[PDB]
């Protein structure tokens, strides 16, 4: 019986809102401009750092409701 | 020492005893006018710098983020 | 001379007599 | 006794203006930190170890076994920057009033100024963290910039190659005894201020309206330190650490240097300036006249007033000073990137071109507008 | 580094294209005259004391 | 400062110019002295060690 | 400029406390012996109105506006007493640098 | 430098008054006794210290004598292994720092006693870490040993990551869920960071409550003392 | 007004009533923060 | 000059009899000695630990390693003898010329000489040699006596159940700072 941890539905509930999957779009283009340039040091972590801190936000709103 | 500080001539000063005057006469009947009367009179002196100051730091913070923020142009 | 004006007017300081004084 | 002539000749009839506001207590408040520091540096005293090895574990034995030794702590920590909060206030208010024409108290002042910037630095490098060696190192280091003799200086006072368990120690040592050094000094600040009595808001001749101090301003200065007491506790009770670094909290590890290294935010401005000059010795240079520049105050007075309650366009230099000495606080903090630098650099120039240039040019053309000059 | 007398004690090795550009490095135009070897006996070792010029 | 562009200032300080290069002088044979500058001491034949 | 000056005056503030422009001189060696050669009239005319701007800053208050000092009207007492005190300053100051 | 910023998360004692919650104090040190205490060091904490903040006196009494702690040279003149008293302090993972740098492939974990006071934000730091494992995105590769948590300085932090979900089992029964057990192990080490926050708040709000009582009446007599002059009239009386 | 004539006009007695109340005051007040603190959390 | 003003009152012109002898010097002595014992106290509180593991060691390293460490020691130690030899000789003259009804001088120099016997206690007290520690526990004992609160008192200055590192540490910060409150 998996155990729910909390934070995994309060990610995905918080990855459905609009900046999320906004910077999960440019994420995906950044990956795959990295994946299609197969030599180049452009990484994706800004995008990436951009993605962590709006959803995060969003799971820092609401996150400790859920938890004992 | 007191008594050869200084020479006043016909000068009268007249005085209450503390426990026979209100202790906050008026206090927010005229304190609220004067503190405002003050504040009107030295705003302008005060306030502006404090505002660039503001808008100095704002800006630093956001030119530093933009800076830090990747070359789109670079690396492609 | 010193007689020519009287204490001046304490009314707004002045609060609202022995009997008072003790509790004063 | 003679004494209480004395007593009653500092405190109780000595004749006061009337019209002196709430700045005025500062210097008292100053006083009384003083000795706060001191009682809470005593009890600090008497469970910590001047060893490296056993400095830190000291520190957390103050904090965790210590009845109430984590209140001492931490008070005589946020007393220290409550200290340099008066300090700079007063500072403020003899700038901007005039005060700096009592030319002894004000050199007095200065030197006062240095003793307890001193202090402060061998006392935060005392619980021996990460950010104290990493910090003595830093400014030790500054000595080395002296041209000849630097090499020599810094590693005297550091007793060793490094600062090591030789610093350590004589900086506990040092740090003890400053502060009696400074209430000795201060007994010679009262002293150079009373030949002379203290200055009023409007900077006239205040011997018409002189008071007593002890019914008058000395419940004024008791409400001061009540309102003092209350601020100082609601920053031990409440918040800590809002004013020191949490690298603080981590062993001293002279292998793994900190990201980024910062001095106590009172060290701020001049760190900012230090780093601003290119040249390592400009810098060191600066960053002394910074402090410095203070001294060189009473030769710059070039007014028939001695206040600015009645000087609108040195008021506007003063608070532009006030805004860019903010402005350099927050630089220090700032990284080593554009474009804080630039920033540093301006706020460096526009604070000296201030206190330099600008304030007497503007008294000139003060005295001018009111057909003095 | 080993922390020798109480300050980092920097040793390094260095590779073909480590050695190959700090040889390229302009000594003049450095700011401190002093080419890669000058400071090495060995170019695949360099050896250094960890204390910024500057602080 | 106006006062101090004077002839008789000039004067009395060309009087005092010789004293005070005495005083000079002293304090930088005590300088050498009191830190045992060696740089300036090897150059005197018998202070040399 | 005159009006300038005026807007200026009113700027200062001094007026508001019921003050003079030669009241607001700091007291320097020769702004004393300026003072000291005041005739009696001048002289507490000038300490009353130093007490009452010291009584209105310590109540924290300002004269009525038809009480302030006009910029006008303000007279440059101590100003002719004090060139002289200037002027024989200098004078002596002279003499010794020659 | 360029780092992720941990949010702010919403504390049961992030208020201005607002205590620790004691039972999520029990839960941590559970969690660290049974996941943190293999790499990680203590050693500003005694047991006596957990007695009227987590666990009785025998509760941790029987916790202090679980372990074996070397004491004192035997008379013999050698060492020797004995149950954890009272005022024994947490065991160490290893007998000196080369050892971890031998065991943690040349990391070395930091003692965990004021890690949340050494770490800018740490509270929110130490959830976010060891909640902030994600996977390295394209254009950053990591070596071995190394794990890409966008909190941590440089996102390649040594330490595996440690909670899997249900990864220890809480004595209370509350679900032991990744997260309940972070945050658990947050609040115990912020308690151990500061053993008196809760004692503190309660002078803090002791303080409030005198200084309320207190600045009006010193106000009120300072301006009994100052009314005198405040009400002073002047008047200027020329002979004339 | 009877009590400034009994505990609060010769100072003595202004001293032992302060000290008095002090003495009892700090029973009552440790007594409702504490009250409050609890209460809080 | 408001600062000059006093040595000129006092050092330089103050009025003083002709005809006192060598042993009003004695208290001028003491000055020195104070200052002395206090410069060469600070140069062995730069190397100085109070702690029970590391006392006896980092006195032995003054003596041994710190370039002329055992002379700061060693004067520090016989400058604490030669000012009780001047304090003694100080009292003696004061009770042999009748000083003593300079009555508040002769109070503040009473509380002067129970300060510096109490400084000389805990100071023989800091190096932690087996003498220090009997002795300490002696006069610590000492205070026992107290009729009611004894115990108390003498646990609360041994800072515990007997004198240890507890009572080290606090001698150190009290030794340090009493030597100020001498001079005030
Ligand atoms: C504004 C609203 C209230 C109002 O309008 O009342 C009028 C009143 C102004 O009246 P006014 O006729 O213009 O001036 C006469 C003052 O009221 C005469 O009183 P004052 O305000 O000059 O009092 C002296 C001053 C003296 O202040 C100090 O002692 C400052 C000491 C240094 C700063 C504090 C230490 C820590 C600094 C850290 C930085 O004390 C205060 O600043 C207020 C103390 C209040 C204690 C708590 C009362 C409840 O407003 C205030 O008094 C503001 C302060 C009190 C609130
Ligand atoms: C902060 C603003 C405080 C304030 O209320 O500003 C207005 C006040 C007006 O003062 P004034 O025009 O003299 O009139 C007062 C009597 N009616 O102006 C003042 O209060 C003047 C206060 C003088 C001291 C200000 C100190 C500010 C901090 C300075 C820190 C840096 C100082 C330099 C360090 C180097
Ligand atoms: C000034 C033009 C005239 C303004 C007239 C306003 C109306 C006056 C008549 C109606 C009454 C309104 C209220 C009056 C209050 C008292 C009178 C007053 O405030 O006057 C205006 C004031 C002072 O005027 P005054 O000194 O007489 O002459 C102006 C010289 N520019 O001057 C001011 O208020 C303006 C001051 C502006 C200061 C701006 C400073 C900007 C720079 C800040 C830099 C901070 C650091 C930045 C970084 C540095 C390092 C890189
Ligand atoms: C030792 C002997 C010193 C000595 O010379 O004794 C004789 C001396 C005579 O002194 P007098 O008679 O006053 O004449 C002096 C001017 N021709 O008399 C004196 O010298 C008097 C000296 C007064 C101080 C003597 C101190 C001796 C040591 C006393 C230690 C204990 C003091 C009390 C402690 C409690
Ligand atoms: C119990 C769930 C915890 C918690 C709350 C933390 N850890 Fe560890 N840790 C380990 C190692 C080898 C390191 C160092 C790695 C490196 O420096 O590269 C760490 C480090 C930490 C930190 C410090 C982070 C920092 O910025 O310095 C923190 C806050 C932390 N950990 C929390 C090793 C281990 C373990 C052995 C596999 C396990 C178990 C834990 N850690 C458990 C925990
Ligand atoms: C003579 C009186 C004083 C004594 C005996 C004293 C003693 C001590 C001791 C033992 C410590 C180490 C304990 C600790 O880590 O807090 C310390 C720390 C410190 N002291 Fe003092 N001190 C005195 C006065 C002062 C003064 C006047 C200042 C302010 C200038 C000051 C500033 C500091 C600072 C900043 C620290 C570091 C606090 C920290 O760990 O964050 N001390 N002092
Ligand atoms: C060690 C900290 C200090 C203490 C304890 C101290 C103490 C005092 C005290 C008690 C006063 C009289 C009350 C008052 O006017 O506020 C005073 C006034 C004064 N102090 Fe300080 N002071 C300190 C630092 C300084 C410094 C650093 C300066 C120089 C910048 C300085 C310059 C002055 C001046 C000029 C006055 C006169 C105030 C006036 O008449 O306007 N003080 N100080
Ligand atoms: C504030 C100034 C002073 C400081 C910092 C200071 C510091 C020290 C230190 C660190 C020691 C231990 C080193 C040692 O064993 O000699 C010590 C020992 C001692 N001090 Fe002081 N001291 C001071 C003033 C004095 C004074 C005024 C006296 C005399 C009353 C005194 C009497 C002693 C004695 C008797 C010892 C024991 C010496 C021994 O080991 O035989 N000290 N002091
Ligand atoms: C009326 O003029 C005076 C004045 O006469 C005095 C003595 C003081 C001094 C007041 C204080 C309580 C400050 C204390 C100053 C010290 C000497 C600090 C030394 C500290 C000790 C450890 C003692 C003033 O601040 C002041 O102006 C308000
Ligand atoms: C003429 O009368 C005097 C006299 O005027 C003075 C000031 C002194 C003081 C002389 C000394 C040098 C003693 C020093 C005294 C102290 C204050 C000790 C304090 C020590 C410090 C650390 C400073 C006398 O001894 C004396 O009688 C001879």
């Amino acid at each position: 019986e998996e155990l729910v941890d909390p934070l995994t539905t309060v990610r995905e509930h918080c990855e459905q809102l609009e900046k999320c999957v906004k910077a999960r779009e440019r994420l995906e283009l950044c990956d795959n401009r990295v994946s299609s340039r197969s030599q180049t040091e452009e990484d994706c972590t800004e995008e990436l750092f951009d993605f962590l801190h709006a959803r995060d936000h969003c799971v820092a709103h609401k996150l400790f409701k859920n938890l004992k | 020492e007191f008594g050869n500080l200084a020479r006043i001539r016909h000068v009268i000063s007249y005085s209450l005893s503390p426990f026979e005057q209100r202790a906050f006469p008026s206090y927010f009947s005229k304190g609220i006018p004067n503190v405002l009367r003050r504040t009107r009179e030295r705003i302008l002196r005060v306030a502006p710098p404090f505002v660039v100051v503001y808008l100095i730091y704002t800006w630093g913070n956001q030119e530093f983020e933009q800076s830090k923020r990747k070359n789109p142009a670079m690396y492609e | 001379s010193h007689t020519d004006v009287k204490v001046p007017d304490f009314s707004d300081y002045r609060r609202a007599s022995k009997e008072s004084s003790e509790a004063r | 006794h003679p004494l209480f002539k004395i007593i009653n000749h500092s405190f109780i009839d000595l004749p006061a203006p009337s019209n002196i506001s709430s700045w005025w207590n500062f210097g008292s408040l100053l006083g009384v930190c003083l000795m706060v520091q001191i009682i809470t540096g005593l009890f600090l005293a008497m469970h910590y170890t001047s060893d490296t090895m056993t400095a830190f574990s000291s520190v957390t034995h103050i904090c965790r076994d210590v009845n109430y030794g984590w209140l001492i702590r931490y008070m005589h920590a946020n007393g220290a920057s409550m200290f340099f909060i008066c300090l700079f206030l007063h500072v403020g208010r003899g700038l901007y009033y005039g005060s700096y024409t009592f030319m002894e108290t004000w050199n007095i002042g200065v030197l006062l100024l240095f003793a307890v910037m001193a202090t402060a630095f061998m006392g935060y490098v005392l619980p021996w963290g990460q950010m104290s060696f990493w910090g003595a190192t830093v400014i030790t280091n500054l000595l080395s910039a002296i041209p000849y003799i630097g090499t020599t200086l810094v590693e005297w006072i550091w007793g060793g190659f490094s600062v090591d368990k030789a610093t350590l120690t004589r900086f506990f040592a040092f740090h003890f005894i400053l502060p009696f050094i400074i209430a000795a000094l201060a007994i010679v600040h009262l002293l150079f201020l009373h030949e002379t009595g203290s200055n009023n808001p409007t900077g006239l001749n205040s011997d018409a309206d002189k008071i007593p101090f002890h019914p008058y301003y000395t419940i004024k200065d008791i409400l001061g330190i009540l309102i003092m007491f209350l601020i100082l506790m609601t920053l031990v009770l409440f918040f800590p650490d809002m004013l020191g670094d949490p690298d603080n909290y981590m062993p001293a590890n002279p292998l793994n240097t900190p990201p980024h290294i910062k001095p106590e935010w009172y060290f701020l401005f001049a760190y900012a300036i230090l780093r601003s000059i290119p040249n390592k010795l400009g810098g060191v240079l600066a960053l002394i006249l910074s402090i410095l520049i203070l001294a060189l105050m009473p030769f710059l007075h070039t007014s028939k007033q001695r206040s600015l309650m009645f000087r609108p366009i040195t008021q506007i230099l003063y608070w532009i000073l006030v805004a860019n000495l903010l402005i350099l606080t927050w630089i220090g903090g700032q990284p080593v990137e554009h474009p804080f630098i630039i920033i540093g650099q301006l706020a460096s120039i526009s604070y000296f071109s201030i206190i330099l240039i600008l304030m007497p040019i503007s008294g000139i053309i003060e005295d001018k507008m009111l057909k003095l000059y | 580094a080993f922390k020798w007398r109480g300050k980092p004690l920097f040793v390094r090795h260095r590779t073909k294209k480590e050695i190959d550009q700090e040889a390229a490095v302009e000594v003049s135009q450095l700011r401190d005259p002093q080419h890669d070897l000058d400071r090495v006996k060995k170019p695949e070792w360099v050896i250094l004391i960890g204390v910024c010029t500057h602080l | 400062l106006s006062r101090f562009l004077g002839p008789r200032y000039r004067e009395l300080a060309r009087n005092w110019i010789p004293t005070a290069g005495m005083w000079g002088t002293v304090g930088a044979v005590g300088l050498v002295w009191a830190t045992d500058w060696r740089l300036i001491l090897d150059w005197v034949p018998y202070i040399n060690g | 400029l005159d009006g300038f000056r005026k807007w200026y005056y009113n700027a200062a503030g001094f007026n508001k406390l019921g003050l003079m422009r030669d009241d607001t001189l700091h007291e320097t060696e020769d702004v004393k012996e300026a003072i000291r050669r005041l005739p009696e009239d001048l002289y507490n005319d000038r300490m009353f109105r130093i007490k009452r701007a010291l009584d209105l800053t310590m109540r924290h208050q300002i004269l009525p506006k038809d009480q302030w000092t006009k910029y006008e009207e303000d007279k440059f007492y101590l100003e002719p007493y004090l060139k002289e005190v200037i002027r024989e300053r200098k004078e002596r100051e002279e003499w010794a640098k020659k | 430098d360029l780092e992720l910023h941990p949010p702010s998360y919403p504390w049961s004692h992030r208020g201005l008054l607002s205590s620790l919650d004691h039972t999520s104090i029990r839960r941590g040190f559970q969690v660290y006794k049974q996941v943190c205490s293999s790499c990680h060091s203590m050693d500003y904490v005694a047991y006596r210290h957990l007695v009227g903040v987590c666990y009785t006196e025998e509760e941790a009494k029987a916790l202090a004598e679980e372990v074996e702690v070397q004491d004192g040279p035997n008379d013999d003149g050698e060492m020797f292994m004995r149950p954890g008293k009272l005022s024994d302090y947490f065991p160490k993972p290893y007998p000196n720092p080369e050892a971890a740098r031998a065991a943690n492939n040349g990391a070395l974990p930091p003692d965990l006693s004021y890690i949340v006071r050494a770490r800018h934000g740490g509270e929110d730091y130490v959830f976010s870490l060891l909640t902030g494992y994600c996977e390295p995105p394209t254009g950053v590769s990591l070596r071995e040993g190394l794990y890409f948590n966008p909190y941590f300085p440089g996102q390649a932090i040594g330490m595996a990551p440690p909670i899997y979900t249900e990864v220890l089992e809480y004595d209370d029964g509350t679900p032991a869920t990744m997260s309940q057990v972070a945050k658990d192990v947050a609040t115990f080490l912020r308690w151990a960071s500061e053993p008196e926050h809760d004692h503190r708040k309660r002078m803090g709000l002791k303080m409030l409550l005198m200084m309320g009582l207190l600045l009006p009446l010193t106000y009120a007599m300072k301006r009994h003392k100052w009314s005198v002059l405040k009400s002073r009239k002047l008047a200027y009386r020329p002979p004339k | 007004s009877r009590l400034y004539s009994l505990l609060f006009r010769r100072t003595s007695t202004f001293a032992l009533t302060i000290a008095v109340g002090a003495l009892f005051f700090e029973r009552a007040f440790d007594q409702g923060a504490d009250a409050i603190y609890e209460h809080i959390n």
